[PDB]
Parts: structure tokens; sequence; C-alpha cells
């Protein structure tokens, strides 16, 4: 705690721990991000220059070269850390030191639509829109995960990209906190930089008009809607996006906007809902090209299927409201997908690959008083990551005591977390009795816990009932991470996992005259032949049968691209909730530190021999020592040198 | 997705196969449960000589085959035309290699424990799957219909059944099985409606009865004044044209045929019918869960689709039950398909994974494994 | 408040715990003194497999589990299983930590003083509570009434008492058990129910005829020309409608169920009748305190609630007690909590602080200490 914090009070924002690369949020600028220093870590090994991100971006590329393997570089820290920040950096610094697209460098339009290096980078600034939000701790928080891959080609030089996207922030689509906001995108086209889009899209430029989206804030200061739309804008074009598609993006985000304004009302002497007017629907309608009334009706009396036919359903107020908001959600959802999809067929060259470099950006294992299925899935994901890395380790320092001869023995640090992965991810674990019971016409949250129980309670270990009091909110059930003790709530589990969606709305858009619209429906389309009748598995037909289902497919597809990589790790730290550089609270940096790997790598490097030099960075600073003898040794052979 | 899209479902019947991926909605392939095997030799043009014919070309083909049906009355009878019955049904029907995709297959109410274990000694060690599960048809049949604990009828071409589940374990000694179902309907048609002055002589007739039954046929609530209805003779009266014109008219008889299920003795059966049978399954339940299954009488097969049969045995058991309690016959449109789509819904299922039985539990095992 | 908002207290029976903090005017908790051990290995949807079950979950989910009392007349016989309802009561119904509050509870009558000892050892040693105290139910009640001299006539469950009680010492050699109790009086009232023509076969059956002994019983006074006002038949019948609509009459037995409480061999019982055991409770007592205890029969317990109980008892002591005496049969409403309620006050109770016995006094006087 004592280093970070003196080299910080320094303002030295970077330091090594392992094979970790602190980085703690400045809270102000820095010259370190500066042109000249890129060039300064070009071709050098970390034990030549001092503690930088650069060092660890620059290495990989070497390594790549060098070694003739794949690499990644793995950013993770809560949700004020700044990552994107430093992904964006890690991004530019390959893009910099190995671009030539020889006719695209000219100072001509030069990073506009029309050459990626650029499209690479223009990238960030629309997913950014959609999927950043004032955070009460960041201001441009990423709510959501990220995988970039950047394919480098034989010689050395950029060939391709690839966006991967994980776990999107939803409920910020319909809600927010009193000191957020929801996605940029809102309030960037309510700025008025464009006004053909405040009609076009028919609202107006008071967000107090759309309640899903000033729920929380509707400005900040540090942030210039007007400047962004024209950024987010011209991204869109470069990268490649047809008009019409670049229209349906906007047009499709107005809608929503609007659905959140559809209001209904009770009809008389019946609990039915009848809509409370056809004044907005009219504008969704006509925005998605749908139909007022037959989107009415769908909404209203949802025409279902129970049995080998199809049965009308009558909903309620409360049924419909809550309805409509899934829909909003699912179409910003897919449509975000799309957008990626889109993206990355851009970044999509025809020229040969043959390594890459993966840039990970993730959060990390927080913990909350209050901790739900959202919880779960992404602790689950730093649980296995921070395996990823002792085994790493231990394949790593094992190779070390067979260099010199050392004869130390020891077993895969990894293995002391197989039991929590196992509890998790097996057969009989959480997630299938989680997503069996989703097969349950009439299962409870009630009634899954059950099963979690009978099944897993007295029987494991890593598995305990909890700890209802302190500084949580109820009780469920807790588990055992290496960073510590989770206590998770089991409410709506059962629900958000089965992403329940109006089959008959979903006709509509399935069929519309907004072919993108359209488009992002297909998938669903496709499956339902498999869903026919009441009951049964939606997967025969291709429809997802768990919220957690595809999770897990995805969660694997990358941890398998992370293994035919050379892992490269930076853990992202953040020193004061109070925004104030040069400062740091301690518990706050400790609880980091836990649940960053960082002190599990302290840990096991003390088992035994504490301090592990490496070898440049024990050359330069001791050379000095029998200076004749020693650097000799150094110079001769980087290791063989220290020896 | 590694078995999310490779999970089948297979449902075995008396009449018919359903079969298809978990996750789909209903069933990819629907054909009959015949294995023909041919009287003389010789071949069709462009063609090899055959040993065998399976489903509809076997149905097809009828005339120069002995004809035979694996299931009888659900249960499976000869082992060596069931495995030619699955071999199609992988092989040509769904098209897949079997040796990579998880198979669940269904059996029925109480089925022998050893053919549990010989359809698992042949799903495992001749088509070589990696993993299987046998779940009970009725058990299927309710959780599609999303509950746990109700009472299904459960009715198909060569069986009726009753199958009284509760929080998903269906009750041995309370179950009923009633061996009259839409094969034996189809032939008292045939009869009342060449007895209304009719032949179907040709196999072109013969076949057809089968789909006049489906299309035309009734179950009435109050058949008493039905019958009644149809002597003022009212425009209740259906005129079906044959495959070619020879329009034939099918007043009456049309609900005659489904009033069988509720009266076996218009077929010279003894036994009780449908409703009484509901009914009896359940004063053979303990008392504190008959509220239950009263209020959840679900169901499904080929045979239960005759309109009308759900309000007839609506009132038909809450004529028989206490009057403090509650009926409520559940009869779901997709019904022919519920037992299929039960198995797919929790085939595809996030929680299943975990009772799939794999090469790993069973060359280490035994059949004894699946068998529970 | 520290322990003021803190003191718990729990009321053990035979049929029901009663649970609460002290300060509470009746019980936060009341649920069935059973512990359920699954017949079947099996799981409900979405739970885990469980080791066992207790209170009310026991009772519903009976049919699969071996249900346990674990304690039998008023004694804790099996205390694996009594360890497990008290988890249950703080754990679970009244969701508390033990560790940080007093724990007031409750023994019987003449409770062997190395139980006394064996729940402190559990409260104290695995509870880790930081007070702890055992009431003797008949005084808890007593004093509920407000008073500190009287006699206790105490029936729930599986247990009648007789506690003579004066100035707060219940009389060791004075006191009377009668093994006849609402559970007893639950299944005679049973037979005479089916023997007036009737079945109680379902388990939904079984349990209602405990909520019609409760509901519907009486007990009259002159019980003699109450039989003679049967047979004229009056208006005195009571029909009441079953789960479903079968009502069911009970006209008479109605009131021959609590006769048993005052004649035993009704039910093979040789032994003597409440009224009788008052008055034997009495005339072993010192002379000089009877005429206290005969005004002062305070009644409590579930069993005691049946209506004319009071009327009858009054009139059955008064005609065996010398004329010169004054008869006083206190039988207050909240009865069925009596004793929990005593249990409240006294905890409460502003001068109660200085009796709590202390980790500080067992950790270095061993169970003697509370055992008094």
């Amino acid at each position: 705690l004592y280093n970070l914090k003196e080299r910080y009070a320094a303002w030295m924002i970077y330091t090594y721990s392992g094979l970790f690369c602190v980085t703690v949020n400045p809270y102000k600028w820095l010259p370190v991000y500066n042109p000249k220093v890129v060039l300064a870590y070009r071709g050098k090994k970390r034990q030549e220059a001092p503690p930088h991100i650069f060092s660890i971006s620059d290495n990989a590329y070497q390594f790549m070269l060098t070694d003739r393997e794949n690499q990644s570089i793995l950013i993770t820290g809560e949700s004020g850390a700044g990552k994107t920040v430093n992904t964006k950096r890690v991004i530019q610094y390959f893009a910099t030191i190995a671009a030539s697209g020889e006719k695209k460098k000219e100072e001509q339009s030069g990073k506009m639509q029309g050459t990626l290096e650029d499209q690479i980078i223009s990238a960030n600034p629309l997913l950014e829109a959609f999927g950043n939000a004032k955070t009460v701790r960041n201001d441009n928080s990423s709510r959501f995960g990220k995988f970039i891959r950047i394919h480098f080609g034989a010689t050395g030089k950029l060939a391709s990209a690839d966006i991967e996207t994980y776990l999107l922030e939803k409920s910020r689509v319909t809600f927010q906190l009193p000191a957020e906001r929801s996605y940029h995108i809102f309030y960037q086209i309510m700025s008025n930089k464009k006004p053909e889009l405040i009609d076009m899209l028919l609202i107006t430029t008071n967000p107090y008009d759309y309640h899903y989206v000033s729920e929380g804030e509707i400005t900040v200061p540090s942030i210039d809607d007007q400047e962004e739309l024209m950024a987010t804008d011209s991204a869109i074009d470069i990268l490649g996006f047809s008009a019409d598609e670049k229209t349906a993006i906007y047009k499709l985000t107005g809608a929503v906007m609007h659905y959140g304004n559809l209001k209904f009302k009770q009809k008389q002497r019946e609990e039915q809902a009848e809509p409370d007017g056809t004044e907005v629907a009219d504008k969704a309608a006509y925005l998605m090209g749908l139909n007022s009334a037959e989107l009415l009706k769908a909404l209203c009396y949802p025409r279902v299927g129970v049995g080998n036919e199809a049965v009308t359903k009558g909903e309620t107020v409360s049924e419909v409201h809550n309805s409509v908001g899934a829909l909003a959600k699912a179409v910003y959802e897919k449509m975000f997908l799309w957008m990626v999809i889109r993206i990355n067929q851009q970044l999509d060259t025809k020229q040969p690959r043959q390594y890459f470099i993966g840039v990970l950006d993730i959060a990390g294992f927080e913990i909350f008083d209050f901790n739900s299925f959202e919880q779960l899935c992404i602790n689950f994901t730093n649980e296995k990551l921070q395996q990823f890395f002792n085994h790493h380790m231990f394949v790593l320092e094992q190779e070390e005591y067979k260099k010199e001869g050392i004869e130390w023995e020891f077993i895969d640090f990894g293995m002391d977390l197989a039991a929590c992965i196992e509890l998790i991810e097996k057969p009989m674990g959480i997630f299938s009795i989680l997503e069996e019971e989703c097969m349950f016409p009439k299962a409870t949250d009630t009634s899954f816990k059950n099963k979690l129980y009978d099944e897993h309670l007295g029987k494991s270990n890593n598995f305990q009932k909890p700890k209802p009091a302190k500084g949580k909110a109820e009780a469920h059930f807790s588990l055992v991470h290496y960073a510590g003790t989770v206590d998770y709530n089991i409410s709506g589990w059962l629900e958000k996992n089965k992403d329940p969606l109006n089959e008959t709305v979903i006709g509509l858009y399935q069929k519309s005259s907004v072919k993108t619209l359209a488009l992002l429906f297909a998938t669903y389309g496709g499956e339902a032949e498999g869903g026919g009748g009441k009951k049964g598995g939606k997967k025969k037909g291709s429809s997802f049968q768990t919220v957690s289902a595809l999770f897990r497919e995805n969660l694997n597809k990358l941890m398998a691209n992370l293994r035919s990589t050379h892992p490269h790790f930076v853990r992202c730290i953040i020193p004061n909730e109070t925004k104030t550089p040069g400062a740091m609270e301690h518990e706050l940096v400790l609880h980091q530190l836990r649940c960053n790997g960082v002190l599990e790598g302290i840990r096991i490097c003390r088992k035994g021999f504490p301090s592990r030099v490496l070898y440049a960075d024990f050359k330069q600073r001791y050379r000095v020592l029998n200076a004749s003898a020693i650097p000799e040794g150094q110079f001769m052979d980087s290791k063989k040198a220290s020896e | 997705d590694e078995d999310e899209t490779t999970a089948l479902v297979c449902d075995n019947g008396s009449g018919l196969v359903k079969a298809g991926f978990a996750g789909d909605d209903a069933p990819r392939a629907v054909f009959p449960s015949i294995v023909g095997r041919p009287r003389h030799q010789g071949v069709m043009v462009g063609m090899g000589q055959k040993d065998s014919y399976v489903g509809d070309e076997a149905q097809s083909k009828r005339g120069i085959l002995t004809l035979k049906y694996p299931i009888e009355h659900g249960i499976i009878t000869n082992w060596d035309d069931m495995e030619k019955i699955w071999h199609h049904t992988f092989y040509n029907e769904l098209r897949v290699a079997p040796e990579e995709h998880p198979t669940l297959l269904t059996e029925a109410p109480l089925n022998p424990k050893a053919n549990r274990e010989k359809m698992t000694q042949i799903m495992f060690e001749t088509f070589n799957v990696p993993a299987m599960y046998v779940a009970i048809q009725a058990v299927l049949s309710l959780y599609a219909s999303g509950r746990t604990t109700g009472i299904v009828l459960d009715s198909g071409d060569g069986v009726t059944h009753n199958v009284p589940i509760y929080e998903g374990y269906a009750l041995p000694h309370a179950i009923m099985r009633l061996d009259l179902a839409g094969r034996d309907l189809t032939d008292y048609l045939m009869k009342i409606l060449t007895e209304r002055g009719y032949s179907f002589v040709t196999t072109a007739e013969r076949e057809i009865v089968r789909d006049i039954k489906e299309k035309l046929c009734y179950v009435a609530l109050d058949f008493e004044n039905e019958m009644a209805t149809a002597a003022s003779s009212s425009s209740l009266e259906k005129s079906y044209e044959l495959p070619d014109g020879q329009v034939i008219t099918i007043g009456n008889e049309r609900f005659r045929c489904p009033e069988t299920l509720f009266q076996p003795s218009f077929i010279g059966m003894e036994s009780a019918g449908i409703h009484e049978t509901t009914y009896n399954s359940i004063m053979k339940c303990d008392i504190d869960i008959r509220k239950d299954l009263y209020a959840n009488n679900v169901m499904s097969g080929g045979t239960t689709m005759y309109p009308g049969i759900a309000d007839r045995m609506q009132k038909e058991i809450t004529a028989l039950a206490p009057s403090t309690m509650k009926i409520k016959i559940i009869a779901p449109p997709e019904r022919k398909y519920s037992v299929w789509i039960g198995g797919s819904i929790l085939a595809s299922l996030s929680t299943f994974q975990q009772m799939w039985i794999t090469k790993q539990e069973y060359d280490e095992a035994g059949p004894s494994i699946v068998h529970r």
C-alpha cells in the first residue's frame, strides 16, 4: 500500500507489482501520453525503462514477433479506475508504432472514414455514445466489457481488428440513479447541434419529456454533448455505415425514448389495459416502420401460442408498461450488438494475418452489500481470469527454478480456485440449477432457491447460507471466491434469465419497413419453429433457454482465446472516491489490491522466495556493485550477466 | 452451444414418432412408427433391393410389405424393429450423426425397469450418443404447461393414461391405463360410417376415415340432447369430399365417435371411461393433494384434441367431485406435441445439464445408472 | 434497551413452539414441534438437497419424510432434534442472531435436574447466548394472571398438569400429571365422527378433524341432560363445510369429546379426571394454604379453551370442596399463550435482570449454576 502511495504523492502513476502494471488515476493532466514517450518506450525491455503501460504494450509487440505467439493485455479495475482511457491509449499505441497504410498516412482528411487505424480508432467514440454514461464515479463510465483483436500481419504491420461486447447495462436505457445518467447518445442528440434530427425523430430538446432518460441527471459540465454528437456522427460514417443505417440508428434510438412515453389505461369494468392515446404510438410506430394499431394491439392483446395453437392473451396495465420497457431495452441492446458487428465487418480485410494482440477490458470483482445476478456473472468472469493468471505464474515461476537449477516443487496455483469455478459452471452447479428451473413454467425464485440448497448445501464448502447482517440487505447465498465471501440475492433471476419478450410485437419488427430493425430480430424469428407449443425448450429452434446460457458460451470462447495467448496484465487503480489528485484512501486501495490479484501475486511470490528480480531490471540497478564484472555479465548475457 | 443446439428430443409413440432439436417449438420430424418388411423379391425403378422400410415409405408401399408396430400400447415390444426406427430418425429424418448429440428420450408411465435399462444399452452401446436421459411422458406434458403438480390425462394412438404428478414425481400407485385410444376410435367411426350406408372399400377409402375423424369429429357436451338435436335435423350435418368427387355426409356420427371415450360400452369395452378414470386416480391419491390435482387436469395427446373435450370433462368431473372443490381442465392448443415440447424446454434448460447420463456414468455404472 | 428489546421468550411444547420478544403481547412465532427427515433422495424445484425439515415445512411435506416429535409429554426426549427446533426458531422464525440476545426458556413441572442443566449446556455452549433463564411453565401462567399463589391446571398437546404454587414456589409433592391432552382428544373425536358414519380418508380429511375440535367443540355443564337434549333434537347440531363442499354435520359429539377430560373412561383410561385431580392436588397440600388454592384455579393451555370448561370445573370442584370454601376458576381469553405472556412480562421486567444466568456465571460455575 505504502509503496504505491509514496510514488503517487510524487506523481508516479505507474508502478509494477510482479507482472502487473499498476496504474493510479492522476485526476489531473500529465505529459506521459506524450508523443515523445511513445518512441522512448519503443524497442525497450521493461528493465531498460521505468514503469509504464507502453512498456507492457511494446513488449507485447516485441514478444509477438520474437516468440511468434499471440499476445494479450488484461485491463481491469473498478468503475472509476479509468480503464477505457488506458485501453484506448494502448490501442493508439499499436496503431502508431505499426501502421503505415502508406496512402492513408497523408494530411488529407487524415483519420476520417476511409482508413482503419482510424476506423480502429473511430470505433470507440461510437460505442461510447451508446455503451457509456455518467456514473456517480466516472463521467464517462464503460457500461460494458470488451475484447479487441488486433490482428497484426506477417511483416508486423496492422491487418485487422475484432470487437466483442459483453454484458451491457440494459437497465440504463430505462432507468437511472439520481446522480447518474443514461447513455450519452440521448443527451447528445437532444443537444441540438443537428436540429433536423430533433424533427426527424419527433422529439423535443428537453429531456424531461422522456422519462426513460431523465430520471437522474441530464447535464454534465465536463461533457460537451454538442461536440460529441458530431464525433459520433462522423465516426459512423468512417465506420462505413449506410446513411439509411445511419438513419435507422438514429430513428431507432428515438423510438425507444418514445416508448417510455407510451401510456395506458384500464378498460372500464375490466382489468385490461387499453391504450391511453395514439399520439406517441404513432411516432414510435412510424419511426420503426410499423403500424400504430397493429402495434398497440399486440402490446395489449398479446397473441400467444399455448398448446399447438395460438391463444390470445390479455394483459394488465402493469404488464404492458413492463413489456414495453422490455422491448425498449431489447431493441437497444440488439442494435448495439449489430453496430458492433457492422463495425467488425468493415474492420475485416483480406490481407493475411499471422498473429493478434488481444486487449481485454472488463470489470473486476466488485463486492456490494447487494449482489445480484449481474454480480455473479462478473465475479465469475474474474475468478476465472484470476486462475488464469495464477497458473501462468506457476508455469512461469517453475521455469526459473529450472533455468537456475534450484530445487523447488510446487503445485499449480490455479488449483486453489477450481473449487469455486466447478460449483458455478459444472453441471449440477448454480447456473445449471438456474437454467433448468427456467424451463419449469411454474417455478419460483423460491423454488430455484431450494433446489440450490438441497443440492449444494452441506455438501459443498464454497457454498454457504448468508450472513444477513452487516452492510447487507437480505439473505440467500454466499459463495467463497478468491477475493472473499459474496452474499448473493436471488430475486428476479428466473425472469432476468428468461428474457421474456412479447413475441407478437417482435413479429411486427420482423416485418418492418425499416430493414435494419427487421434484421436485428431475425435470429428470434428463426428459432420460433423450435418452441412452437407451450412448455418445452426454446433451443429446438435456436432460441435462448438461459440468461446465462450464452454468457457462459461467450465466456468460453474468450477464455479459450485468452489461452492461445501470452497473457500481459494491467491493473487499474482508483485513489480516492473524492476525485483528488495526489491522494489515496487506504482501505479503498487496499480493497482493490485483494480483488485485483496484486495481493495474491505477492502471496505466491512469498512462498519461499518473496522478492523476484527480472534480469535487466537486475543489471541496470546493480551493475555498479562489481561494476566491471557485473556489467560484463549483464551485457554479455541478459540473464547470464546477473548470474 | 456444444450441446445447447445439439440436444435431440425423441418422443416414441404407438402411432407416431415426434423428433427434433431441443430449442425448437415443435417436432422437426413426425412419422409413423412402422417397419415394413417386403413380402416379395423385387425393386423400385432406380433403387436397389431394400430389406426394410420405415415410417412413411412403409405406409406408402404397404401393399408389398408386412407392416409391424414396435411399440404396443406405449411399451417397446420389438427391440430389433425399434433400433430400426431410431436409426431412421437420426440418420434420415434429422440427418444428424448421433455420436455427437445428447439425446432426450421418452418412456411410458409404468415402463418396466428393464426396458429403460435396455434402450440405454442400445443408445450408448449401438448408437454411441455422448449422453442421454429418459423422461416420463405425462411428466413432460405437465411441465410444458408450466406446472409441477397436476394430473395428466394422456391419450394418443394405442394408450390412455392418467398420471398424477406431485412436485415432479409421478405417483406410481395412482396411475391408470385404459387401452382405448385414437386407433380404436378411427375403427369405430369406420363402422358407424359404413353403417350410415357406405363403403370404404379401397385403401384410399380406408385411410381417409382417419382424416374425417380428425377434421370433423366433435365431443359434445350433453351428448344426450345432441342425438335428440340430430333427429329434428338441424344444420348440424357435415359433408366431406373424398379423394375424388364422392361427397360423403356425416351429420350425427361426428360426435358418436368421441362419446366412445366416455362410454367404452359403444365398443364392447367393459372398462370405465376417461372422466371416471380421472376421478378414480384422484380418489387413490393422498387426501391433502386432491385439491391440487383437481385444479390441474392437464390434457395431452392427439386423441384429446376433439373440440369440446375439455367442456365435457369439466362438467364430467365437477359433478363427481365434492362441491367444495375447484375443478380445472387445462387443454392447450399445441397438445398433440405437449410431451415433446416439455422435453424441448427441459433439455434446452440451463439446469438440466447436470442430469444428463454421460458415457462416463454408463461405462462406469452399467445401465443401472440411468434407470434411477 | 440493550436487552429490554433483546430478551427472547421461547416456550417449548409437545405440539407447538411459541416464541417472540419479551415485551410483545403474544408470540411472534408459533409452529409445530416436528423435525422431518426425508424418506427418499431427491429435491424440490429450485432448492438443494435438504437433510432435515422443521415446523410447518415438515408438516406440509409429511408424505416424503419421517416426522419426529422431540418433546414427549413436555419433557425433551431427543436432544439432536431439539437443537434443530431451537436453531430454526432463532435463525429462521425470529431471524435474530442468538449471541446477542438473552433467552428465557420454559421447562415442565418435574423436569429432571439433568435436563435443565443440558439445555443450559446447549444454550450457552452451542448457541452462545449472552444470558438465559429457565422458568417453570405453570408458574409463568399464574404470574401472567397477576398472582403468586394459586393452582394452575395446565393442558396442552401431550400433557395435563396441576401445579400448586405458593408465593412463587411450585410445590413438588402436590403436582399431578395426567398424560391425556389435545392430541388424544383429536383422535377420539376422529373415531366418534367416523362412528357417526364418516370417513377421514385422505390427509386433507385427517388434519381438519382437529379444526373441527377447535371451532365447534364444547364442554357442557350437565353433560347428563345434554345427551338427553341431543335426543329430543333441538337446533343443537352443527355442520361444518369441509376443504370442498362435503358438509359434515356434528350435533352431539361436539361435547362428547371434552367430556373425555372429566371421564378418561371414554378412552380406556383408568386415571382420574381433571376436576378430581385439581382437588387431589389440593388435599395433598398444607391445610392452611388450601383456601388460597381454591379461590385461584388458574387455567392455561390450548386444550382448556373449550367453551364452558370453567363453568363445569366451577361446579365440579364446589361440589367436592367443603362448603365453607370459596371456589374460583380463572380462565383468561389469551390462555393458549398464558405461559408465554408470563415469560414476556417477567423477562421484560425491571427486577429480573439480576436473575439472568450470564456466561460469566456459567463459564465459572458449570451448568449447576442455573439449575438452582
